[PDB]
DNA sequence: CGGTGAACCTTACGTTCAACTGGATCGTGTGTAGGTGCACCG
DNA sequence: GGCGGCAAGGGAGCTAGTGTATGCCCCTGAGTTGGGGATATCGCCGCC
């Protein structure tokens, strides 16, 4: 009953910056994982709720793919329960997460000379990020308790960072494309699993 | 299938100005770091510069600090380099990489590629 | 700049390797070399992408493997319309795209 | 095309109670180029 | 013609289409993409 499009979203010629990351929903299809690999080398496939031996005996109401771009030692933070910049401002799992991620390197695609702006992620943030959230807001953060009515200066920075991703980058350094499904399941027809 | 075009230039005397371009078409010019590699005659590649995607950093070859400069415009999808107080034994053929899909950091569509001489003779 | 053996020479169908050697910091650390092949009077066109993969069209036969510091090719079967130049490209540290230098190959016709 | 001057979080780490006390050294370990260029004799 | 020894009874490898041991990613984790140890049935040949 037709291939999920895992192509959009593996396969997709851009991948939205972590403080932006994409929602596709995936549904009315079968998933068939086998397809998947052969893309690249996976750096990691790693699934919480679900035992991936048995994943195609068993489907959801929909499912939920949220893709972005982050640096290899940062991919450890997207777990949950876990800590770090990207855990508490960009991208936050539930720690109840029934689903799963997969990131793989990126850097021979994604790792332009001298630097690639192109990628942006929020350094600061007032507070921590409830799960399953997204900020957009530009506004200048205050660090100190001097007001600077929005303007960019001493003790008043710019919330979102450049990734400065370049070829000679760390061997962690270099950009890696995360995408995260979230099987979601309620009293509701099952949609998305591959051969039984 | 890609192309890139040379402008070209003829012989000039030593220590002149001199302005290459090259034009690309059939892919995205404005998302890939094209570069400058030169080819004395005979003799085996060097790498002369390269600029960012966007003009934002240049990187020159010891060899030719301070006195190339190497831009570049989206507008009408052309790059250029600026040649300045030429010398004799900068004579080569310039090839115009562009550094496509899947690898940035190398060069991959070596257009055609001109011919300039520096020699002090008609 | 990195060093190639002069010339190389070999009759067609056996295996031909073509080796190349930089400090660390050119390939011994970064593995980002890449091999093209220039034809005389021609612009060089990329053969071995990254230190070890190929790009799309290119001869199945040419095959790129690093051995701790050196970089090298193995050309099987070669036949006589492969004679041309092959270099040895690297990414180092602050830009500066060295380059192999030459290497010719010849088949004994 | 260089000398100054004042900066701008400057961009790229080697890490988590924090922030700039409001110094280029400053708590733990920062650091710098271009220029914004307007006469030269050219 | 029957016995005892054999890259073998426990070593090592990884790459998804799928077999019996130079295989099975078997079983999943340091996240850089991978760890050691699980039932041996074995099967075939030189020798005195
Ligand atoms: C993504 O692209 C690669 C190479 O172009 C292709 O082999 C692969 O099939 C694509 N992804 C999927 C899920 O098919």
């Amino acid at each position: 009953t037709n291939l999920c499009p895992f192509g959009e979203v593996f396969n997709a010629t851009r991948f939205a910056s972590v403080y932006a990351w994409n929602r596709k929903r995936i549904s009315n299809c079968v998933a068939d994982y086998s397809v998947l690999y052969n893309s690249a080398s996976f750096s990691t496939f790693k699934c919480y709720g679900v035992s991936p031996t048995k994943l195609n005996d068993l489907c959801f109401t929909n499912v939920y793919a949220d893709s972005f771009v982050i640096r290899g030692d940062e991919v450890r933070q997207i777990a949950p329960g876990q800590t770090g910049k990207i855990a508490d401002y960009n991208y936050k799992l539930p720690d109840d997460f029934t689903g799963c991620v997969i990131a793989w390197n990126s850097n021979n695609l994604d790792s332009k000379v001298g630097g690639n702006y192109n990628y942006l992620y929020r350094l600061f943030r007032k507070s921590n990020l409830k799960p399953f959230e997204r900020d957009i807001s530009t506004e200048i953060y205050q660090a100190g308790s001097t007001p600077c009515n929005g303007v960019e200066g001493f003790n008043c920075y710019f919330p979102l960072q450049s990734y400065g991703f370049q070829p000679t980058n760390g061997v962690g350094y270099q950009p890696y494309r995360v995408v995260v499904l979230s099987f979601e399941l309620l009293h509701a027809p099952a949609t998305v699993c591959g051969p039984k | 299938q890609v192309q890139l075009v040379e402008s070209g230039g003829g012989v000039v005397q030593p220590g002149r100005s001199l302005r290459l371009s090259c034009a690309a078409s059939g892919f995205t010019f404005s998302n890939y770091a094209m570069y400058w590699v030169r080819q004395a005659p005979g003799k085996g590649l060097e790498w002369v510069a390269v600029i960012s995607y966007d003009g934002s950093n240049k990187y020159y070859a010891d060899s030719v600090k301070g006195r190339f400069t190497i831009s570049r415009d989206n507008s009408k999808n052309t790059l250029y380099l600026q040649m300045n107080s030429l010398r004799t034994e900068d004579t080569a053929v310039y090839y115009c990489a562009s550094g496509s899909d899947y690898g940035d950091y190398l060069l991959v569509y070596w257009g055609q590629g001109t011919l300039v001489t520096v020699s002090s003779a008609s | 700049a990195l060093t190639q053996p002069a010339s190389v020479s070999g009759s067609p169908g056996q295996s031909i390797t073509i080796s190349c050697t930089g400090t660390s910091s050119d390939v011994g650390g970064y593995n980002y070399v890449s091999w093209y092949q220039q034809h005389p009077g021609k612009a060089p066109k990329l053969m071995i992408y990254d230190v070890s993969k190929r790009p799309s069209g290119v001869s199945n036969r040419f095959s790129g493997s690093k051995s701790g510091n050196t970089a090298s090719l193995t050309i099987s079967g070669l036949q006589s319309e492969d004679e041309a130049d092959y270099y040895c490209n690297s990414l180092t540290s602050i830009s500066t795209w060295v380059f192999g230098g030459g290497t010719k190959l010849t088949v004994l016709g």
